[PDB]
RNA sequence: CUGGGCCAGCAUCAGUUUUGGUGGCAGGAUAAAUCCAUAGGAAUGUAGCUUGCCUCGGUAAGUAUUAUAGCCUGUG
RNA sequence: AGAACUGGCGAUGCGGGAUGAACCGAACGUAGAGUUAAGGUGCCGGAAUACACGCUCAUCAGACACCACAAAAGGUGUUAG
RNA sequence: UUUGCUCCACACAAUAUAGAUGGAUACGAAUAAGGCGUCCUUGUGGCGUCGCUGAACCAUAGCAGGCUAGCAACGGUGCACUUGGCGGAAAGGCCUUGGGUGCUUGCUGGCGAAUUGCAAUGUCAUUUUGCGUGGGGAUAAAUCAUUUGUAUACGACUUAGA
């Protein structure tokens, strides 16, 4: 429905939104995940930190170098749940991983576009209150993520940046709605009021 | 008028198939706007068009199109099913497709 | 300040007379009041100016409207009839954002074609005398 | 040549048992029941409704 | 075995020359329907009385609809059931409308619980407890109390479509 | 089995033409047909038997006229009738009255 | 240029089928309820009344079984 | 290792059990349309991120017959009795 | 080495395309809480309102959108220019100033359409790549060989030579 999908991958829990997104894109729908540090995994850091460990554990033993590849950001960490819900080895599956991309804070063509959430992946919703759970970017970091730190620093700039954006579009749609409202009580007003706008 | 569109867009998602065995003869159709059989019930029949482009020109023409008819809904969510004249190449899988609304009763 | 500030969440409490909209089946749409308490996840209503009959429903296909009126516990049929229009319920829904959003919603949705037309035009027409407003000050 | 199936097409309906032309012109795939006030016995539904 | 109906099961013994006119025994039963409820009441009286069905036949089968089926009720309900290493007796009480609603959940409640299939158990008696303060089981005197209300947190409305535009809230 | 469509001409440019019902939207609009001839339209009329027949041109304006006549007493319907139909983005036919 | 040959759309049907709308009947505790009449009762006790508390607004305990809410159970 | 009755594999593909002689379903001329079995329906993968009541939080959870194992004994975890 | 080479315009013959067909519409944060409005002591502040989904908002009428005459606005919008600024995470984009120009369905008129015959067949998107013109532009290096030995099985590496 939209050329491209732009997801704001906060507070998502990873293998739901993963499995949403691995069907979006078979489907032919582009797909860019941002803010890929901010995704949640269920249950406490300790237990996601040890399953990444065996997850590192694993290795040819003959010449590490092709053995399973450890990608330590959380993008990759993402696009590992998300491989593994495509058939990767296929043409099909090459062209479908080809419509994705996934970023850690929200690079420039992005920050000034819209974002939208997966309601049926968002923790929140999902988790049941009370229940433990881990932050992606925080568990990438405790197994060799390097730039969490120049990530929130980027963030924090990017945040204020689109606030003073957000100040002033609010300050116009004031504008529109003090503009607006000497038609507001028109008479055409309310004839479109008689079809239900 | 930047709008000229009197179909639906589609989606062309699959063949017919379990999970090993696929029928290239029927395939899977995500209608647009659909979310459930009983919507999918109004585009039986309706005619379905895919279009692509070519090197060679025919009518005067390098664009092509293949055409067949919805003919049964699938599954719980508005998926239905269609055959072609031909049969669509499967590197179409995730290619856009058009639902014309006709033949109507409306 | 030199108070003690504490904000408490202000929830739409399920208690009888509680007045509910139901969610999902047959009484789609409707309001109904909730008259007695089963347990945490199931209670009793009964919609009788709008047709939907006391019954015992489960608590998620229905949402709680903020509206609520006097009623006994476990009150027959009759009296919340006699109950609900005393206090004039259907009156005071109606005058919600929420209530008449879902009649626009409504509305909008049984347009003709031709109306569809006449929509984009008169809101055309609007939308001139808009943005000349729009650039006057 | 050719299987026809009387619970559809009339004409071979109709060939097979001819009176459903009056069973449907009585209509009587309706058709009310009488009536009657026979009431149950006490013990019926003391039975009924007991423990 | 599923949606619940009651049953009345009324039946008897073969009438022998000797014993013209056996006495005649009844049950309510709750099965689904009511060719599981005729062999339910077999069952049963095959456990009771020296009977087989062969030797038997059942001479009434009738539903037994709730009487008052849009008053809350507590219902008594005592049961008898097998778990992996010994079979038991057990109390335990139920705020429903109907006893065929009440059966119901008892019989979810002991799989959820006690892990026993429809089978493994036999309901004893079920009862409407007449005056409240003869309810025992704390988790209905719990919604016994007077002018009882409480709110439902963290609301979870189900979403139409996958993409939204917005971040949800969840305040009821 | 087809339908007798006019337009009208001058209108929207389409005339008086042959048209098979499987191929359209029904919408719940109506103009008045009482004033208009319309007897004379016939298969033999459109019949095969390049260059307009002068008949053609001048049924058109006839029954034209009238239609366009019952047209104007409602508001709109004139423009409504110009406009071309295309479903936007979030318009579902299964939806739509028309 | 017309006939053929082939393909296609519509219409009326035949066979198989899938999916909707709608009409009339039958049964049961001749459903059970709601509803209505009536007898009787209770409390998670409605109004009065009683006594301390009050901001003389109201309130608490206690009395009190329809009253200035209602509910339950029986029969019809 | 060795007998009893029967059904199988061997001689036999097909659908399910990822896989696999022997399980489950079902046996086979060339095909169209329908419906199902056993088994499934988050994504890989065709099919409800369906509905409903509970239960469970594991710094070693658990996840389906044949089947790819776990026991005595313990726990003021938590549930019902 | 004789042909050249580079950027920008618009011009043909090929060639390809995981799949345009009104718009990817920019706070952050919490969810046992928040958005928006408004005032203030600019705060864990006071009042008001909203949700219960984008079933929104925006745009959309004209030969696939023609020709033609006017009123009312002083607006909308497209294009090529122009004044300021900001954007380095991959900024390659964003706001802003001044006119110019086409369109304007805000409104009122005059024309056009057929016969493509009752659906088939219909708007042409953007990649590369070669050739064509008219203008602006720029006027080198690597390898072989020879040589060094900080290098070396051979390739390779490292030096040097107008
Ligand atoms: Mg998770
Ligand atoms: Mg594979
Ligand atoms: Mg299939
Ligand atoms: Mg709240
Ligand atoms: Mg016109
Ligand atoms: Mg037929
Ligand atoms: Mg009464
Ligand atoms: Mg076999
Ligand atoms: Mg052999
Ligand atoms: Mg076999
Ligand atoms: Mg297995
Ligand atoms: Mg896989
Ligand atoms: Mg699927
Ligand atoms: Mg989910
Ligand atoms: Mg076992
Ligand atoms: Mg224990
Ligand atoms: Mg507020
Ligand atoms: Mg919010
Ligand atoms: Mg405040
Ligand atoms: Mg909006
Ligand atoms: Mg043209
Ligand atoms: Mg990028
Ligand atoms: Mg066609
Ligand atoms: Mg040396």
């Amino acid at each position: 429905v939209e050329p491209v999908v732009v997801i704001d991958g906060k507070g998502h829990l990873v293998g739901r939104l993963a499995s949403v997104v691995a069907k979006q894109l078979l489907n032919g729908q582009k797909i860019v995940v941002v803010r890929a540090e901010e995704l949640n995994i269920s249950g406490e850091f300790f237990r996601n930190k040890l399953k990444y460990h065996d997850f590192l554990r694993k290795a040819t033993a003959f010449n590490k170098t092709r053995g399973p590849f450890h990608f330590r950001a959380p993008s990759r960490i993402f696009y590992k749940a998300l491989r593994g819900m495509v058939s990767h080895k296929t043409a099909r599956g090459k062209a479908a991983l080809e419509r994705l991309k996934v970023f850690e804070g929200i690079p420039p063509p992005y920050d000034k576009k819209k974002r939208v959430v997966v309601p049926q992946a968002l923790r929140v919703l999902r988790l049941k209150p009370g229940r433990k759970y881990t932050t992606l970017g925080k568990l990438s970091t405790s197994v060799g993520w390097k730039y969490e730190d120049v990530v929130a620093k980027l963030e924090a700039k990017r945040k204020v940046s689109s606030a003073e954006y957000y100040a002033k579009k609010r300050a116009f749609t004031k504008k529109v709605a003090s503009a607006n409202a000497t038609a507001a009580e028109s008479d055409v007003a309310k004839q479109l009021a008689a079809l239900g706008y | 008028a930047e709008s000229h569109r009197l179909y639906v867009k589609g989606k062309h998602l699959s063949y017919q198939r379990s999970k090993r065995v696929n029928n290239p003869n029927v395939s899977l159709i995500k209608i647009e706007g659909v979310a459930t059989p009983q919507d999918a019930q109004f585009y039986l029949g309706k005619r379905i068009a895919y279009v692509y482009r070519a090197s060679k020109e025919v009518r005067g023409s390098k664009i092509r199109v293949m055409w067949g008819k919805v003919t049964r809904t699938h599954g719980n969510s508005g998926v239905v099913r269609a055959t072609f004249r031909n049969n669509l190449p499967a590197k179409t899988f995730g290619a856009s497709v058009r639902i014309f609304l006709y033949p109507s009763n409306i | 300040s030199t108070d003690s500030i504490v904000k408490a969440s202000n929830w739409r409490l399920v208690e009888v007379g509680r007045v509910v909209l139901i969610k999902k089946g047959q009484s789609a749409g409707k309001l109904a009041a909730i008259v007695e308490i089963i347990d945490q996840k199931k209670v009793l209503i009964d919609g009788p100016k709008a047709g939907v009959p006391r019954q015992a429903i489960n608590l998620g296909q229905v949402v709680l409207t903020p509206l609520t009126f006097a009623l006994p516990r476990g009150a027959r049929t009759a009296t919340v009839s006699k109950k609900w229009a005393a206090a004039a319920v259907c009156e005071k829904w109606a005058a919600s954002s929420w209530a008449k959003k879902i009649a626009q919603r409504e509305r909008r949705a049984a347009l003709t074609d031709f109306e569809r037309f006449q929509v984009m035009v008169l809101r055309k027409q609007k939308r001139y005398t808009v943005k000349k407003a729009l650039a006057k000050a | 040549v050719l299987k026809k199936n009387p619970l559809k097409n009339k004409q071979v309906l109709l060939r097979l048992n001819p009176y459903a032309k009056v069973f449907a012109a009585e209509k009587l795939g309706s058709k009310k029941a009488e009536k009657t006030g026979t009431k149950p016995a006490a013990v019926f539904t003391e039975t009924l409704k007991h423990d | 075995m599923a949606h619940f109906k009651e049953y009345q099961v009324i039946g008897r013994r073969l009438p022998t020359e000797s014993v013209p006119e056996p006495k005649l025994f009844r049950m309510r039963i709750f099965a689904s329907n009511e060719v599981i409820a005729k062999s339910r009441y077999w069952y049963f009286l095959q456990k009771l009385h020296k009977v087989k069905k062969a030797s038997g036949e059942i001479v009434s089968i009738n539903q037994i609809n709730e009487a008052h089926p849009t008053k809350v009720k507590n219902f008594g309900v005592w049961v008898r059931y097998d778990s992996r290493s010994g079979t038991h007796n057990m109390y335990k009480e139920i705020r429903d409308v109907s006893r065929v609603a009440a059966v119901e959940t008892l019989y979810q409640d002991m799989a959820a619980r006690h892990r026993a299939r429809f089978r493994s158990i036999h309901i004893l008696k079920v009862a409407e407890i007449e005056k409240t303060a003869d309810v025992k089981r704390q988790y209905v005197k719990q919604f016994l109390t007077k002018d009882l209300k409480f709110p439902l947190p963290h609301r979870v409305q189900k979403s139409t479509k996958t993409f939204s535009y917005k971040r949800p809230s969840t305040f009821y | 089995n087809t339908l007798l469509i006019s337009g009208p001409f001058k209108v929207n440019g389409v005339p008086l033409r042959r048209v098979n019902a499987r191929y359209v939207i029904a919408t719940s609009t109506k103009v008045s047909v009482e004033g208009v001839n319309v007897e004379k339209f016939n298969v033999e009329y459109f019949a095969k038997e390049k260059e307009i027949k002068a008949e053609r041109v001048e049924d058109q304006k006839v029954v034209d006229k009238a239609l366009i006549a019952e047209i104007k007493k409602t508001p709109l319907l004139k423009q409504y009738l110009s406009a071309s139909f295309s479903l936007k983005n979030g318009d579902k036919p299964h939806m739509l009255k028309f």
